[PDB]
């Protein structure tokens, strides 16, 4: 049945007022930071962007890393075709002088063996000279 | 004259915006060329031409420019002048330490510089009107960036924000529960008074009693700018309730953080219905004391008021809201904390509620929109916080945030700050 | 976030390419000359997302075509939308990689790669806003492989903030072209974990399994295999060449998808399953389509999806249907299949409907899962990787490109961290 | 483009020469004289100015007499003179005179020539070397050929077509000497050698062809089919192509094991017309049989490492899939359990061109299928052990010695044998 | 290899040469003055090998012609083909040997040998390319044994890396009374074991007991005896006189017949076996002439090859015949006497076949086997010196010339170690 009612305004185009059903069972109203400051919003942003920056630099320095290696894959292929090729010209080397050694050596032993033949010849000469002439 | 600046941020802010200034030509009768066949009080929205044409006392912000480019190539291209459309190239993704950190640097001080050209035409500018989503990376990233900033440039200056709470219904990023909670702890101590609109309260709205089968944004953005219009009638009328930026602030928030009162509307019936007899007061009033008809989802039986508004419209007589008041509380508790009075301010705006020719609502001789600041409302805050923590536990997509320079140490911070607000929800209604 | 930058590299990456592009060109109302002929403002809207418009009427495909085998260029010119391409973007070598990832990636690629990047960068540099790269690739060769990888590396360091996706088709015995597939896919997986920002995992084992069992072919060929591969590819891009809200760009679609830098390997999904010669086909209703989303049957990797769970879901609806239905059925299946969705990810599961269905079909629906089950795609390679690394065959063939035995080591080790990886995301719980 | 440069050593390797020569003149439509009325063929033949093509090819025989037929004969005008090289005297049967004595007079002059035709390659894939294991040129010029191409062209591929002793056709009790002390020291210089065992061929002529007593000229025609065949992927484009690199890759998984058995089908005979035409099938199911190898060796005591199928004609995709996975049900065939996939497939269009007046018929497909299967051990142990019988008496060795060969060199070719043997024997173990 | 130098010393050797020059200059189609009259290319095609072409069409003989005694020369010239030679070519002296070795080698045989090097060395500097020398003699007389062997080690000093072979006509008491053939041939097969790189056992023994028991021939001639050579000397040579794969040339045939460098004494056969000037009208066939070349009664040394075994042999066929045929003959007896084989030489028959049969014959074959029987010859040689050399009998006529008796005892312990070489591989078994 009670209801307290204030008029507040009355304008042109409206009307206004309060309607109170109870009033507080509670008296006495009720039971802050500044500002921000724009250096210290900027100072917040410029951290965040030096944050964005330093792991964008990281990903760049980890794939300059993989180019150093990439280029060092290219250089191991390189040097190892280099290798094969001086190993390979070597062992060439050493096995057509070995062979030329050996086979101009059996061929001075066998030019040798029938030399020693001559002289054997020349000596059994020598004899039949002894033998003839000097008797009868 | 008493000035307000509405700032529209990303496609939410933006396309709400479009639904507003609409509304608000409508109601005035101003052209979409800006041209009027001329109470004076319009001109805390829109300014004047040399050329008689009546310009929105706004900016509408995006870090991509295709939404705007349809406000720049669509019917209200006229409206608005182009430096007051301001675009980016790049989105901020859906991801909050972008809108803030990374792509919002890049446009923070044009966005500034066309904000001070307004307020320069202003002769007592009473604030801004912030319009955003809390989900997207824009709305949520840029808006925070720039609310730090206007307190800045103007100190103790109204600031009041139109947000737009995520549904998964209309969801576009798994990521909206993150970027709700880091603009919510970076805007808390910049805004005087927020109104979340939860787009799962307006979804149910459009499909229950406007029979929408499936709501776009369209039909969500229409009823959106209804209660927007509701809010802002005794600013651009000469009305007699909440007629300055300050009212809303001395009539619905009694602590600084509990800010986020619940808006209430009444009637929505679908356009396209059969002819029907009018609403009478009593049936709004009690329609104002309904969960169904809520902006945001939440159980005033499960809260206290700490205050409450009832903005009338139309064909409304003091008489007939007394009566449909004194009958409520005889049925209801309506339960006010210990310290506040059981009561409501109640204000009576003749104009009558208009609506956009061929839309979904039907014109109605009577509308009310309630304001309540009830402590329920932290049940949006909970259901919010509990999808961040079970993401968060597990840092799912927080590289996203990291990778954009932002540290970990903020979505504690973020999410620390919430507990505290949640906890003084709880506090406030104590006894 | 407007324009994409393709690439095609080897012979597989070049073949699914090429369908991608006849397959879109038909999509958007182009003709093989570069004309749009279509009757629909809805397929020139995004258009400059894959397409430059040249001199008149023209529309030119952002797309450069790699190899360093000239066989495959030709082969490409020849086909039906062949001459479509910028000529001065096919970019050929005259000396193939030999199914090796090594000459791929470093020696005969490598040679190559300078000539790549600068079309790209052509390519690039006339874009109003570049959201990064499409690379369409197999795993299993030299080119696509041990190149493919090497361009996703040069270009993340040019471009180091914009997207990297690819299309990364998996090996497979069972439709194998080179006995060492094991080893070029494990070199290319420890790239692409680190270096791309989303990867559609693209199994030729999913695919021959889906001709043989499902469509009855008793013999698939490779063209059967890429007309699933095309359907696929036209359905995980409609979100970025069409109007709408999810997924719209590149970014978009990472953010809502990955979860974890390195769980960047997608599980595509597609409905209805159909055979090039099946013409036929009258069918497919909204609970249907919505069916096949756990129906490992239906997907391009060879992984069971109920064998793990999903962390993230992009789910497109082609055709004329009810959004209203599509909700109510992607919901119940969500609802249903609760086990199979990871708990601490809520609403983890977006779906979006495009009005314009593929050619041939009225109706159909595309699947983008990330799901901890890849990890069985993972295993199986790295299995076949292990049979072969333990008895060393047919690593001479690498090390004899200056590689060394540690990058095969360094390979299977991060490739098994990312299965571990996977399971620890599993095996979570929302104890939270 | 792309080029393989022929060296042909000594009678075997010169008269193989003649047949495979004579055979891709006739399948390019290239006349004796070089004249011409795809493209791919310049990977063997190079142009002159007056439009002559000519093969990309150094013969060398160390008497004259095999290449004095070349030089007098129909196809004079195809090489230029300075490709035909000739000394005065012959190897006698001796490694020791091939690689040393009579070798070492004209080797810098090959070099010379192969340098020559290296400089008109834009890009040089390698070298195919065709020899016999036999003959002291086939034996002892192409080992000291060989390492002298590591020396000045280092890994630059090198594949061999290498004539394996039958005794039918042996003219020299000394073939198993020169045969190991070919394969040692080749070993290290070769990336892939496919043998030819001549009674295997001398087999499939007097069994498929009927040819009661096979001269070279039957044996050669055929030997010239299957290097046609491996050959026809690079002098061709086809539905899939594979290089000299792709063989490698796909055929030699340990650099010592480098050695493919060929397998061709269909050999049918020039008569009966009813014999045909066999089917994808039939002609892939024909490669897995004994009685169509090109060595005699048992694969079913065997484990394939590798298999490589190379089809020509009228051939399917489609039809070889079929086929291949029908082998890959088949028991009887064993591959290894470190290769997951051991097939690699090469199709092109044209079919088997046959000489005319030749003992083969015209067949609408053909296959030859290189295998890398452990049961072509079996070939190198037959060779070993008459090796052997002859060594543990050093019959002969004195030839050797005499040209100054040491006893240490047999000694240590004999031990690299055993070495291979034992890892044919390692290679065929699980793990 | 082109150019073989022949060389006939003493009465044997110029009546076996001058034989052999009748034989080959009718196969050859060469007539008594040199003109070629024949009808067939095959017969010009190596017509170099043992003819020079002189001003003109004519042919003739790279033969010299040696003897200590004139009458022989006469004789030569005298015969039926005696003006085909050189005239500066007969190199003749006055005094004779008087069956004296040592007169041969060291005194009369020495002042004699520089006028025949003078025409050697002419015949070997106008050469392209030469395969050596062929020289035919007896080692039972003077000149023949003594000088031929002195000019063996002259030209060897000279041409140290061409072949050596000889013709060596081996004494008998059965057709010479002369007491010491014993010692000049023991003296001579010391020089030959140590300088000749392959030696046809030629045995007057066997061509004696041939003409006697299956010719015959109560009283056997020089005539009788030398038709058996000729046929002989015609058979081994048919190889390096016409076209063919097989022992084409001096070198290689060495290399196919010597395992060990001593044991190059090679027992000659052929089939059929005929009188002088004697038809014919009944040619033999493939397995007759296979079965009578291996026969002991076809052998022109008189050695059982069934009491020994084959280190290696060449076998030539000559006429129209089978070459399938002769294969399977070839191998049927090689399978059926395995055990008169050795084992540890693999492969160790080689067959040619040559389309020109020898005159009077329309089918013929030639055996050239290295069998360790050939000890049967040397030791009957051996027991027959022993029982002289035992008592010193006629050794003053050798040291009456210088010798010394240590050089008697070195040729008969040099002669006893290559019988016990051929033992010792008789012995040996492959195990
Ligand atoms: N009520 C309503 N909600 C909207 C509208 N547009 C987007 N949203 C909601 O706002 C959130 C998405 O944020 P947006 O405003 O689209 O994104 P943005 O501010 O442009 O930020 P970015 O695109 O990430 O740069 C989701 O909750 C959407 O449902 C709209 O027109 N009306
Ligand atoms: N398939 C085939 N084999 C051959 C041919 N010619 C010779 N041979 C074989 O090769 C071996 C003989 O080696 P050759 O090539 O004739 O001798 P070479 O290389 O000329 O060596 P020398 O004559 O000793 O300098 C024996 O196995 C023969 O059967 C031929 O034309 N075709
Ligand atoms: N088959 C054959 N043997 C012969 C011929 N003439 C001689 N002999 C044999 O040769 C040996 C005799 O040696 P000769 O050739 O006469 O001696 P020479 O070389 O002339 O030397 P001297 O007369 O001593 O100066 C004995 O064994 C005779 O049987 C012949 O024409 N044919
Ligand atoms: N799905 C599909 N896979 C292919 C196709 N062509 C080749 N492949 C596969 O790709 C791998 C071979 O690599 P490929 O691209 O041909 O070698 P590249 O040219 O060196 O890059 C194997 O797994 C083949 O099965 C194709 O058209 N479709
Ligand atoms: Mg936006
Ligand atoms: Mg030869
Ligand atoms: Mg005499």
């Amino acid at each position: 049945a009670d209801m307290e009612v204030i008029e507040l305004n009355k304008a042109t185009s409206g009307q206004s007022w309060e309607v109170i059903l109870k009033p507080p069972s509670f008296d006495g109203v009720p039971e802050r930071r500044r500002d921000p400051s724009l250096e210290e919003i900027q100072k917040k942003l410029e951290a965040a962007e030096e944050r964005r920056k330093y792991q964008e630099a990281e990903l760049l320095k980890h794939l300059a890393e993989k180019r150093e290696h990439e280029r060092e894959v290219i250089q191991k292929a390189i040097e190892e075709n280099n290798n094969f090729i001086k190993m390979a010209k070597e062992k060439l080397a050493q096995k057509m002088e070995s062979n030329k050694e050996n086979r101009e050596a059996h061929l001075a032993a066998m030019l040798e063996r029938l030399q020693e033949k001559d002289k054997h010849a020349e000596e059994v000469r020598k004899n039949k000279e002894l033998k003839e002439e000097a008797s009868r | 004259m008493r000035e307000c600046i509405s700032i529209h941020v990303g496609q939410a802010g933006v396309q709400i915006g479009n639904a507003c200034w609409e509304l608000y030509c409508l109601e005035h009768g101003i052209q979409p060329d800006g041209q009027m066949p001329s109470d004076d009080s319009f001109n805390t929205f829109f300014s004047e031409t040399g050329a008689g044409k009546h310009v929105p006392r706004a900016v509408f912000v995006d870090l991509e420019p295709t939404v705007i480019d349809e406000v720049r190539t669509g019917t209200y291209r006229q409206l608005f002048h182009p430096e007051q459309l301001i675009t980016g190239k790049e989105d901020a993704a859906n991801n909050y330490a972008r809108g803030h950190y990374t792509i919002g640097k890049e446009i923070i001080d044009l966005v500034l510089d066309r904000i001070r050209k307004l307020a320069d035409q202003c002769t007592g500018l009473q604030g801004f009107l912030v319009f955003h989503s809390f989900g997207g990376g824009t709305g949520s990233g840029f808006t925070s960036l720039l609310m730090e900033r206007l307190s800045v440039d103007y100190g103790k200056k109204s600031k009041l924000e139109f947000s737009i709470y995520p549904a998964p219904q209309v969801s576009t990023a798994v990521v909206e529960p993150y970027n709700s909670i880091l603009t919510t702890h970076t805007t808390l101590e910049h805004s005087d008074c927020a109104f979340m609109v939860d787009n799962e309260a307006i979804y149910d709205i459009c499909r229950r009693n406007l029979d929408i089968e499936r709501p776009t944004y369209t039909n969500l953005n229409r009823l959106i700018s209804q209660i927007v219009s509701s809010i802002t009638a005794s600013l651009r009328f000469d009305g007699a309730l909440n007629v300055d930026l300050t009212e809303f602030q001395t009539n619905l928030v009694p602590y600084p953080r509990i800010h986020f009162p619940l808006a209430t509307y009444a009637p929505v019936i679908s356009a396209e219905k059969a002819y029907h007899e009018q609403l009478s007061v009593a049936e709004i009033t009690n329609a104002c004391f309904e969960p169904a008809n809520q902006m945001v989802k939440c159980d005033p039986r499960h809260g206290k008021y700490m205050a409450c508004c009832l903005l009338y419209r139309g064909d409304v007589v003091p008489k007939d809201v007394n009566a449909a008041i004194a009958t409520i509380k005889t049925k209801r508790s309506i339960q006010f904390v210990d310290w506040c009075p059981t009561g409501f301010k109640v204000g009576i705006n003749y104009q009558p509620p208009t609506v956009v020719p061929g839309g979904d609502l039907a014109k109605v001789q009577r509308a009310v929109c309630m304001l309540s600041n009830t402590t329920a409302i932290a049940e949006a805050w909970a259901r919010l916080d509990h999808k961040f923590d079970l993401m968060y536990a597990k840092r799912a997509f927080v590289h996203w945030y990291v990778g954009e320079g932002m540290e970990e140490g903020e979505f504690s911070e973020a999410r620390e700050d919430m507990a505290a607000l949640e906890k003084d929800y709880e506090e406030v209604g104590v006894d | 976030m407007r324009e994409i930058v393709h690439i095609q590299a080897g012979q597989c990456g070049n073949q699914i390419g090429a369908k991608f592009w006849e397959v879109i060109s038909d999509e958007h109302g182009i003709d093989p000359t570069g004309s749009y002929h279509g009757d629909s403002d809805l397929q020139l809207e995004r258009i400059n997302v894959y397409y430059n418009e040249a001199t008149g009427n023209k529309y030119v495909p952002r797309a450069i075509l790699v190899d360093l085998e000239p066989g495959t260029m030709d082969s490409v010119r020849s086909g039906p939308f062949g001459q479509i391409f910028r000529p001065d973007n096919f970019v050929f070598g005259q000396s193939g990689a030999g199914n090796n990832w090594a000459k791929g990636h470093y020696t005969e690629g490598a040679e190559l790669v300078d000539s790549v990047l600068d079309v790209v960068r052509k390519e690039s540099e006339s874009c109003d806003c570049l959201q990064g790269f499409q690379l369409t690739h197999s795993l299993g060769g030299g080119t696509g492989s041990g190149m493919g990888t090497l361009l996703i590396s040069k270009i993340r360091e040019e471009y180091p903030d914009r997207i990297m996706n690819t299309f990364s088709v998996m090996p497979s015995p069972k439709v194998s072209d080179t006995v060492v597939e094991p080893y070029n896919a494990t070199l290319s997986v420890h790239q692409l974990v680190e270096n791309t920002d989303e990867t559609y995992s693209i199994d030729n084992e999913a695919l021959y399994d889906i001709c043989f069992r499902t469509l009855k072919l008793t013999t698939p060929t490779y063209g059967d295999l890429n007309h699933l591969v095309s359907a696929t590819m036209s359905g995980v891009t409609t979100c970025l060449r069409f109007p709408g809200q999810l997924n719209a760009d590149l970014r978009k679609l990472a953010v809502n998808m990955v979860p974890f830098p390195r769980l960047h390997f997608f599980m595509p999904g597609f409905a209805p399953l159909t055979s090039r010669g099946s013409q036929q086909y009258r069918a497919l209703t909204v609970p249907e389509l919505t069916q096949q989303m756990f129906d490992s049957k239906n997907m391009m990797a060879a992984c069971d999806p109920r064998h793990g769970r999903y962390l993230t879901v992009a789910t497109i609806f082609r055709g004329r249907m009810s959004m209203k239905e599509v909700d109510e059925q992607m919901l119940n299946i969500q609802n249903k299949n609760s086990s199979y969705f990871v708990e601490w990810i809520p609403n983890n599961v977006k779906t979006a409907v495009c009005d314009i269905p593929p050619r041939g079909l009225k109706m159909s629906s595309t699947f983008i899962g990330n799901s901890t089950a890849i990890q069985e795609l993972f295993k199986r390679i790295s299995e076949q990787f292990t049979a072969m690394f333990r008895r060393k065959a047919f690593l001479h063939w690498y090390t004899g490109e200056g590689m060394d035995e540690m990058e095969f080591t360094e390979a299977e080790s991060n490739m098994n961290d990312l299965v571990s990886e996977y399971q620890q995301y599993q095996d979570a719980t929302a104890d939270e």
